[PDB]
């Protein structure tokens, strides 16, 4: 306890000196700004000065300013000699306090002689006692290293945010206290309230670095681990954790990287039953991977294999809780695979540009497992996409097959095929690469053309749509949404048409216009 | 962008990070040798002990015995232990000072001999207390799982066995033959199987990501340390240990490290051939390719040296 | 309801009314002579307003019936006490409570 | 591969020089160590394991041929082919069963076919003496306790009266001696031992307990306890099993509970097997005999597994409190 | 058999087209053995 | 009092009056967050010698001013006469 108090005193003194030194360096930089702005006789020298150590990235500026530790860079650093000497004196004082350089004259020496004497007197038979004394001796001998390890946890805040900071700490304390207790209804409600308060706190999204230092994402991850291991027994717990994690991803980019570091677990636990939840670990992974080029490029093919395997399983067997509710069985599960196809679309397409490596891996996995297409586009079934779409139209039309409606299998068929077509469309190679003549790009485009014929695409594009009409007197009759064909499907298919096949002849253009 | 326009607290945090990166980290302080020397001394217990010179173990002996107890404790998987990592680093540095020495310089024969004697003494201060068995127990308990624990254990073993210490080699061989275990060699084989080779897909991804802004050969230090450890085990032309690595008589199952080493070298050769095929078209090799080639060639150099040691001394 | 037995005499004129503060050291015990409450152990007077219904109703009527400086016994039936939904681990599902309370420092 | 079920005993037909080296093509007999049955080929069921009485040289005799051609053996690295004598048939896996594949089971029903398959030569590996001894005690104990259970079921429901049961007498002495030997065999290692040797002995005890658990001695002991617990007292036991058999009832009950506690002690999987046996232990907590034993069994189960504690219910807690009451 | 191992006589090899990335498959649904490059795979015994 | 009973009563007191607060404070001791305050800037690594001329004096541990943010403890006095009433967690 006393050693911990000493460490806390050291880090607080360091923070106070950091405040004072930051104030002095800001004043000096403003003074130098004024001096250089007034004296700009040398154009080239002024330009070079403005480029380096002048209105630059702040971290780069402070890193270059604090470089006077080296003798060569001491002259390069424009900091005043008094400022440099102040920093050197503080560094020397920190070394002296840490002990870097016979009656015990300090706690460090006293504890060191204590541990040595106790070890020498006898043969200690208590493993816990032995571990305690040797850990204490290690802490006494390693003073500067302990402070070095402690610095990442240190953080500095403004005086006006102390109240909200205390409230956030209290909520986090409730969250941590609920960990050791076995999960129940009351504990569940308390975690929901705590997560809600954390999300509503303004400091939470204003200091993502401080949140990451506190490691709250790890704590909510452990809560999610516990609830997922339990089952869903606590679907409110799972949904709240997923929403909090998605918001944490959306806050910033380094948060997204920290969430991406745990990608494998989320995809492994992403299942059909767990994925039918409103907020899922699959959604968390999608948020952690979406709209980040380097994160998409760092994707391992094992995760893609796992999600493709889940898609293949969903396309193989029917939906368990759907047939339990009593909806007619199609022999396969489109709604489960819709989520997987969305995840693959996010993985492949970023910032409106197709990732070549990810697209190639995905298309090779899909052609390797030909059971991911269901009845239509099947190696064995060979069912035309247009025929399948019209069959689903009539299935949605007749309540005998549509009814077990909360879930419409007729609309699920359309959604699954639209997602598949959209994914294959965004997996298409770029036009500049095609013009350059890359063999892999040409092969991928040829494979996509082979899988999806153009005639079937233009046929479904030309398929009719129901138009609202006030057939009843004074009542405006509309098509039943989430149960009938919608223009989003046509949008995805025409995205495929533009990406893969495209428009090349006016004749074809005019035709497509008329159809 | 100016610091004065930047808010005070954010500037303070950035200054904390800058000071951490620039001053505290770069500062160097040596305490391993002093602390090991202080721990080695028994004090007055041996002064008052008359029947036995030292019946009660000295503090360093108690520490290594505690770590050996933790290693021998039946655990399904080895867990992270910062205390063990730090302590192993301390002892490794203390015994590696003399090996590291702590321009066509003509070192005298006497100077070389005293340096070797100092290294032997510093290695004795640890292997006369249980480190030679602690390293084996830790490697067996790793269960062929890569991590900082096995990395620290391998570094400690290399530091102990540096220079081909016949005494420590005999101690490890006697312990292995007495306990008659397969976990040590199973873990060693698993660690070899879980090594790394050059990856062209990773290289292309890294180049593209860096352009639009090393992973193509990681664990290079780990694999070089593993093969250096094997070479030290066979060092000195000890036919007993060489034959033991080939076949482990007495044990129910034997693992052929010699063949395993050869197998790995092969995989590395295939990776280097793939890299050559990739860079054969281009006129000039870029800096990233040069770095990758240097890494792979250094690893291959280690593997060759290990194989030489296995057979150097006539071993039919 | 609540049965009021006098133990020692008090002022007899200054009766508490709605909206005042009463501090009293009390000792709670079960029907079978088992003690469970004592403000003397805590060495602090128990404080309560009259009218906010934070305390059990029988205790409120017993305190309001007595004057300042009077020590009296209160017999509370489970109807006015916790009753069936008693304190888990403290009070059984059906028990009458006996309380010896002395009123001082009315506010 | 670690269970004792995979254990087989190869013994030459020649009684003389039984311990001699196996010769390529020398006729020999294959016997199952645990079940005690001999491998043989029959007309109606193909090849099966049969009793010792049904075992004959016409069916139980096999040979380790060098190769498939119709025109000494190292223990390992052997390409021996198991050919039944007086026949050209060989041991080989049946045609891949799609049903078995669906089941995902590796139960390749072994078939004797004159054509065989490419994967017919098989490796031989000797087990440890500990495993061999454990399998032998499993066989003997299973036989003895099956005999005891049959004896107990013989007189169930029929009053004995004056004349003792006309059936075979119960092997009370053998059962008691076997229980004592098993308790001594499963006794935990002493804590005074060094840490390393103590850990090794704990591992030995754990694997031994696992072997007996997978062979099912725990279920056999539970069945014996269920059979014995029908009679309330020693006099009630004597009213059916005989006065001479009465005196050992309490001792056998206590030994059975102690043996069950020894089996489950220190094995988390064995304790977890009693996840649905919480009623079985709680409803017997109030038994006058072996009350300490059943309490110790419950203590071990609760301190070893968390799930048996998570299932604990209000009636269970009330029964535990009534134990004190 | 594993990638990198030298193939030998009397061994099954999976043949995949370099361009179309399809296996040499023996379709039998038509009633006659037809060799075609499809996404399903079939083993090949490569004998000299 | 016998030693086992003395230890039992001490541990019972610690469990029923300090366990939750001690656990919460121990959990919060891991992180160091400090506000920009005059009390913060008043902290000195080496306190000046009171006598004078004394430098590099190490302050006594646990005596210096600490401005790191630690949430305060919360307790609820025991009460068994109040009427017995989603459900907030009870306090120590």
């Amino acid at each position: 306890y006393f050693c911990d108090q000493e460490l806390q005193h050291r880090v607080e003194s360091l923070a106070a000196f950091a405040e004072r030194y930051v104030d002095k360096l800001q004043a000096n930089q403003r003074s130098r700004y004024a001096l250089l702005m007034r004296a700009f006789t040398m154009s080239a020298a002024e330009t070079a000065r403005r480029t380096r150590e002048f209105r630059s990235p702040p971290q780069e500026q402070i890193n270059m300013l604090l470089h006077f530790k080296d003798e060569a860079d001491e002259e390069d650093c424009p900091l005043p000699e008094d400022i440099r000497q102040d920093l050197q004196d503080f560094h020397q004082d920190l070394l002296a306090h840490c002990g870097i350089q016979k009656k015990p004259q300090s706690l460090q020496e006293l504890v060191s002689h204590m541990v040595v004497r106790w070890a020498q007197e006898d043969y200690v038979q208590s493993p816990e006692l032995v571990r305690a004394m040797f850990s204490l001796l290690h802490r006494q001998y390693d003073g500067l290293g302990e402070l070095l390890r402690a610095l990442p946890r240190a953080y500095t805040i403004s005086p006006s945010s102390v109240e909200d900071t205390m409230s956030l700490l209290e909520c986090l304390g409730q969250i941590r206290s609920l960990l050791i207790v076995q999960m129940g209804p009351q504990e569940e409600n308390l975690m929901i309230q705590s997560i809600g308060n954390i999300m509503n706190n303004k400091v939470f999204y204003q200091h993502p670095n401080l949140m990451r230092a506190l490691g709250m994402h790890e704590t909510v991850m452990e809560v999610m681990v516990n609830v997922l291991g339990g089952g869903i027994r606590f679907p409110k717990m799972v949904t709240s954790c997923c929403r909090f994690l998605c918001y944490f991803c959306r806050i910033s980019r380094q948060n997204q990287r920290s969430m991406f570091d745990h990608l494998s677990y989320l995809l492994e636990n992403s299942g059909i039953g767990l994925g039918m939840q409103g907020s899922t670990p699959l959604d968390v992974a999608a948020a952690s991977v979406i709209d980040n080029n380097e994160l998409a490029l760092a994707l391992q093919e094992q995760d893609l294999e796992k999600v493709v395997s889940y898609l293949a399983g969903c396309g193989l067997q029917s939906c368990p809780m759907l047939l339990a509710k009593g909806y007619p069985d199609i022999g396969w599960n489109p709604c489960g695979g819709e989520r997987y196809l969305d995840f693959l679309r996010f993985a492949v397409f970023v910032n409106g540009e197709s990732v070549e490596e990810n697209a190639n891996v995905v298309v090779r996995l899909l052609i390797r497992k030909p059971e991911c297409f269901g009845p239509a586009l099947r190696g064995e079934g060979g069912s035309g996409l247009l025929a399948a779409i019209e069959e689903a139209i009539r299935i949605s039309e007749d309540p005998a097959r549509d009814g077990p409606n909360r879930v419409h299998l007729g609309h699920a068929i359309m959604s699954f095929y639209a997602a598949l077509i959209d994914l294959l469309g965004r997996c298409a190679p770029e036009m500049h690469l095609i013009q350059a003549g890359k063999g892999e790009a040409l092969r991928i485009r040829a494979i996509l053309r082979s899988l999806v014929p153009l005639d079937d695409l233009v046929g479904i594009i030309s398929l009719p749509l129901q138009i609202p009409t006030l057939g009843k007197d004074g009542a405006l009759v509309q098509p039943k949404m989430s149960a009938s064909f919608v223009p989003d499907h046509k949008a995805s298919m025409v995205l495929f048409l533009d990406r893969v096949y495209g428009i090349e002849n006016q004749d074809f253009l005019l035709h497509v216009l008329d159809v | 962008t100016p610091l004065y326009n930047l808010p005070t607290h954010r500037a303070c945090n950035m200054f904390l990070e800058s000071y951490k990166a620039a001053w505290i980290l770069t500062e160097d302080h040596s305490f391993e040798d002093r602390m090991i020397d202080d721990l080695s001394k028994a004090g007055e217990q041996e002064e008052e002990e008359e029947e036995v010179e030292e019946k009660k173990p000295d503090p360093l002996h108690q520490l290594v015995l505690h770590f050996s107890r933790t290693a021998l404790t039946e655990k399904s998987k080895l867990d992270e232990d910062y205390l063990y990592m730090a302590y192993a680093d301390i002892m490794a540095k203390s015994c590696h000072l003399e090996e590291g020495g702590e321009e066509e310089v003509e070192v005298s024969f006497e100077e070389k001999e005293m340096e070797k004697q100092r290294l032997l003494y510093q290695q004795s201060r640890l292997h006369t207390r249980g480190a030679a068995e602690m390293v084996l127990q830790m490697i067996s308990a790793c269960k062929g799982e890569t991590g900082a624990m096995v990395s620290s254990t391998l570094k400690l073993g290399i530091s102990i066995l540096n220079g081909g210490n016949a005494e420590v080699q005999q101690k490890m061989l006697d312990y292995l033959k007495d306990k008659k275990e397969v976990g040590f060699f199973q873990s060693i084989q698993a660690l070899m199987q879980t090594c790394s080779v050059l990856d062209l897909n990773a290289f292309e991804r890294q180049n593209k990501a860096e352009g639009l802004g090393e992973k193509v050969m990681a664990d290079d230090e780990f694999t070089q340390d593993l093969f250096r450890f094997l070479q030290l085990l066979c060092e000195g032309h000890n036919n007993d240990f060489q034959n033991y690595l080939r076949t482990q008589t007495g044990n129910t199952t034997t693992i052929n490290i010699i063949i395993c080493t050869v197998d790995y070298l092969l995989r590395l050769q295939e990776s280097i051939s793939d890299f050559y095929w990739y860079y054969s078209g281009k006129d000039v090799i870029e800096e990233q390719g040069k770095r990758n080639f240097s890494k792979a060639m250094s690893v291959a150099k280690q593997v060759f040296n290990s194989l030489t040691e296995y057979i150097q001394g006539p071993c039919t | 309801g609540v049965e009021i037995e006098t133990i020692s005499p008090g002022d007899g004129r200054t009766f508490p009314k709605k909206g005042q503060t009463c501090v009293v050291h009390y000792t709670g015990m079960l029907q079978n002579g088992k003690k469970f409450d004592s403000s003397r152990d805590r060495n602090k007077p128990f404080k309560f307003r009259i009218g906010k219904q934070e305390v059990i109703k029988g205790f409120e009527e017993g305190a309001a019936q007595m004057s300042l400086g009077q020590r009296a016994k209160l017999t509370c039936t489970p109807d006015v006490a916790y009753g069936a939904t008693g304190h888990p681990g403290v009070i059984p599902p059906n028990a009458t409570l006996i309380f010896d309370v002395e009123l001082l420092n009315l506010e | 591969c670690t269970h004792a079920r995979s254990l087989w005993r190869l013994e030459p037909l020649r009684i003389s020089w039984s311990g001699s080296h196996l010769r390529w093509g020398q006729p020999l007999r294959i016997r199952h160590v645990t079940t005690g049955r001999y491998l043989a080929l029959t007309e109606d069921q193909g090849l099966v394991v049969v009793d010792a009485c049904k075992a004959h040289t016409k069916a139980t005799s096999f040979c380790f041929r060098v190769s498939k051609e119709k025109l000494e053996i190292k223990y390992g690295e052997s390409l021996c082919f198991v050919q039944h004598v007086a026949s050209g048939l060989w041991l080989t896996y049946a045609a891949p069963d799609p049903k078995a594949l669906r089941l995902g089971v590796l139960k390749k029903k072994a078939i004797l076919h004159q054509e065989g398959h490419m994967d017919d030569a098989l490796f031989l590996t000797r087990c440890q003496q500990e495993e061999s001894q454990a399998a032998r005690m499993i066989h003997s104990t299973a036989g003895l306790y099956n005999q005891f259970i049959k004896g107990l079921d013989s007189f169930s429901g029929k009053p004995r009266g004056s004349g003792p049961p006309a059936g075979p007498a119960l092997p009370i002495e053998a059962v008691i001696l076997s229980l004592q030997d098993l308790i001594g065999y499963f006794e935990p290692p002493s804590e005074e031992l060094q840490h390393e040797e103590k850990q090794s002995k704990l591992r030995s005890l754990r694997n031994r307990q696992s072997l007996f658990q997978e062979e099912g001695m725990l279920s056999l002991v539970l069945n014996c306890i269920d059979r014995l617990n029908v009679y309330t007292t020693a006099a009630h036991f004597a009213e059916y099993a005989g006065e001479e058999a009465a005196e050992s009832w309490k001792e056998i009950v206590n030994l059975l509970y102690e043996l069950l506690a020894s089996l489950i002690r220190g094995n988390r999987a064995n304790c977890a097997l009693f996840s649905t046996n919480l009623d079985w232990v709680v409803s017997k907590l109030d038994r006058l005999e072996a009350s300490s034993g059943i309490l110790e069994v419950l203590y071990c189960v609760l301190i070893e597994s968390p799930e048996v504690l998570n299932i604990i219910q209000e009636n269970h807690i009330k029964s535990i409190i009534s134990l004190l009451d | 058999r594993s990638e990198g191992e030298k193939v030998r006589v009397g061994d099954d090899l999976i043949l995949v087209s370099v361009s179309s990335e399809r296996y040499l498959h023996l379709s039998t649904a038509s009633g006659e053995l037809q060799v075609d490059a499809s996404f399903m795979q079939t083993l090949w015994n490569m004998n000299p | 009092l016998p030693g086992p009973l003395r230890a039992g009563y001490y541990d019972l007191l610690i469990s029923i009056h300090l366990e939750s607060a001690c656990r919460s404070r121990r959990s919060m001791l891991s992180e160091y967050i400090v506000p920009l305050t005059p009390e913060t800037r008043a902290i000195t690594l080496f306190p000046p010698g009171r006598k004078g001329g004394n430098a590099r004096r190490h302050g006594l541990p646990g005596v210096g001013v600490t401005t790191s943010l630690r949430p305060p403890h919360h307790f609820s006095p025991p009460c068994f006469v109040a009427a017995l009433p989603e459900a907030p967690a009870r306090l120590s």
